[PDB]
């Protein structure tokens, strides 16, 4: 079990790490989180109490580092940053411990939330979407655009998700037109899971971190990708029985996941409408059909 | 965006543009079958692309061998539309291609789009004008060309004769519209209005007759009642 210590927190701020989330008071004795799960990528993340504009967090993975937060005051926000020194960060965080001024991570044994979340996200993957080299953890915000945004304005601070646009050369292969705009199996499986992603794990990873960012920090340019990428297997006719079973368990544990009371902010009507009752799939995601009609029949 | 009545001159400025009707396109009777059944025949249709600046009709006659054995027939003949739109467009030179494309059923948007992506400059636009288009197989010689054919073919016409040496675009395609939306409400009485002086014919080369400028008028006039009488049989008015 890893821990993400803090130096302070010198300012009131909702903190969130991963599913979970809790409050700490203006310079409350806070000093981080323990009992990280070792084995998934992690989120920890942020709402300011006097400012509830910008949602912000870190991706990381303790395997892959020693991490910590501390406040900026000039930057008015919590950093993410790595300690180099080993022994330091142990004596740092064994003191810490002593003065009980951690929360544990507070993982039911029964529950397998987050691995379902995060089977197929990568912190290397992480890494090439938001791309910041010189740190081995990820900054997200409730701001930042993606690529596609900013093609229809800072690079350096995008969101590099894999580009879908259904009415693009790329989509549509010249001489089958009505066929390829119709069926997207083409697009899904020569075009994005043999050309770009390589497989359907990195394509479900992508997906995942979609989502996460979509719920976590509000973030408009990540759920249009979270959606465009359901789309996009849901309007094909032919995908490999592996992935669509895979998928209805990963939007199964999304939707079971998603705060009711986000639903209208987080779901697109015409998507799930067209995913579970029109789509080549209506019929293939058993378990998310389900639970979305019985969680959210409004939307449907 | 949509071409509507706030931005109706805009048809009859020096950027190329086009109309694309595609009412015509896939046409049938209904017949019962021996059993009982009913079925469809396909008949001979065309797609209607008209230039309405200078009145040129780019008329692509669709023969019923292309529906054979296709399945979802309604929907193939939106994306068939759209194939021979863009192969007419590449056919043209760069200078006569079109800026704008204007569909008049928003059905064809999305078929059109896809088959133009190699065109990203040329606007694919809906409309919001009833334009009655559908009514071009009321002209005699353009439903002749079409029930005539054995095979695909397209057929250039100008759609105004040669009142462009005698008004403007903006009254031609007025007058255009007109008579085709009294042929589309009331096919026979339109009929006899345009025929019914012996004096007058079409020239071969024509399609409607030659009408000196006042004759039009009492034409014009003529289609405005058929227009108002229908409206009023309609409605009980
Ligand atoms: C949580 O890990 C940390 O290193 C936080 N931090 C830098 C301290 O507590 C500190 C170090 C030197 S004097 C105070």
């Amino acid at each position: 079990m890893n821990t993400v210590p803090f130096t302070s927190a010198p300012i009131e701020v909702t903190i969130g790490i991963d599913q979970y989330s809790f409050n700490v008071k203006e310079n409350q004795p806070f000093h981080g989180i323990k009992d990280i799960p070792i084995g998934h990528v992690h989120v920890i993340h942020f709402q300011h109490a006097d400012n509830s504009s910008m949602r912000y967090g870190y991706w990381f993975d303790c395997r892959m580092g020693n991490f910590y937060i501390q406040y900026d005051p000039k930057d008015g926000l919590y950093k993410m940053m790595e300690e180099r020194d080993g022994a330091k960060f142990e004596n740092i965080v064994h003191n810490f411990k002593e003065r009980q001024m951690m929360v544990s991570y507070p993982k039911i044994d029964e529950d397998d939330t987050w691995y379902n979340l995060t089977e197929f996200v990568q912190m290397d993957k992480i890494r090439k979407i938001v791309r910041k080299d010189e740190n081995q953890f990820s900054y997200v915000d409730s701001s930042m655009t993606t690529v596609q945004e900013n093609e229809l304005s800072d690079p350096a601070h995008s969101l590099n998700y894999t580009v879908i646009n259904f009415k693009s050369r790329e989509a549509i292969r010249p001489g089958h037109e009505m066929e390829d705009f119709l069926d997207k199996s083409y697009y899904l499986n020569t075009v994005m899971l043999q050309g770009i992603f390589k497989n359907s794990s990195n394509y479900f990873g992508e997906l995942q971190f979609a989502f996460l960012n979509a719920m976590f920090f509000g973030n408009y340019g990540s759920s249009l990708q979270w959606h465009a990428m359901i789309e996009l297997i849901c309007s094909s006719a032919t995908v490999p029985k592996h992935m669509l079973d895979k998928l209805d368990e990963i939007l199964y544990y999304q939707i079971k996941t998603l705060p009711e009371q986000y639903s209208d902010i987080l779901l697109n009507e015409r998507v799930w409408n067209i995913c579970l009752y029109s789509s080549f799939q209506k019929n293939s995601l058993h378990n998310t059909e389900k639970i979305m009609e019985n969680k959210y029949p409004e939307l449907l | 965006g949509a071409m509507n009545s706030s931005n109706y001159a805009e048809l009859f400025n020096n950027d190329i543009k086009l109309f694309v009707d595609d009412t015509n396109v896939y046409r049938v009777t209904v017949h019962k079958t021996f059993e009982g059944n009913v079925a469809t025949k396909a008949i001979n249709g065309c797609i209607f692309t008209l230039n309405p600046k200078t009145g040129h009709l780019f008329l692509k006659i669709i023969h019923t061998s292309v529906w054979a054995g296709q399945k979802r027939l309604s929907q193939l003949a939106k994306w068939k539309t759209a194939e021979e739109v863009s192969a007419l467009v590449r056919s043209l030179p760069k200078e006569e291609q079109p800026k704008q494309i204007i569909v008049t059923r928003k059905a064809m948007l999305d078929p059109l789009e896809v088959h133009m992506l190699d065109f990203p400059n040329i606007a694919i636009r809906p409309t919001e004008l009833r334009l009655p288009f559908s009514a071009a197989m009321s002209i005699d010689k353009l439903s002749d060309v079409v029930m005539k054919a054995t095979e695909p073919q397209m057929v250039l016409f100008n759609i105004y004769d040669d009142w462009l040496d005698r008004i403007s675009s903006y009254t031609a395609f007025s007058r255009l519209t007109l008579l085709l939306r009294a042929l589309k409400t009331n096919e026979e009485s339109a009929k006899m209005i345009l025929l019914s002086d012996p004096t007058i014919t079409i020239k071969s080369y024509h399609l409607w007759p030659s009408f000196t400028d006042e004759q039009w008028i009492t034409i014009e006039s003529q289609m405005r009642d058929l227009i108002l009488t229908e409206y009023g049989r309609k409605y009980n008015v």
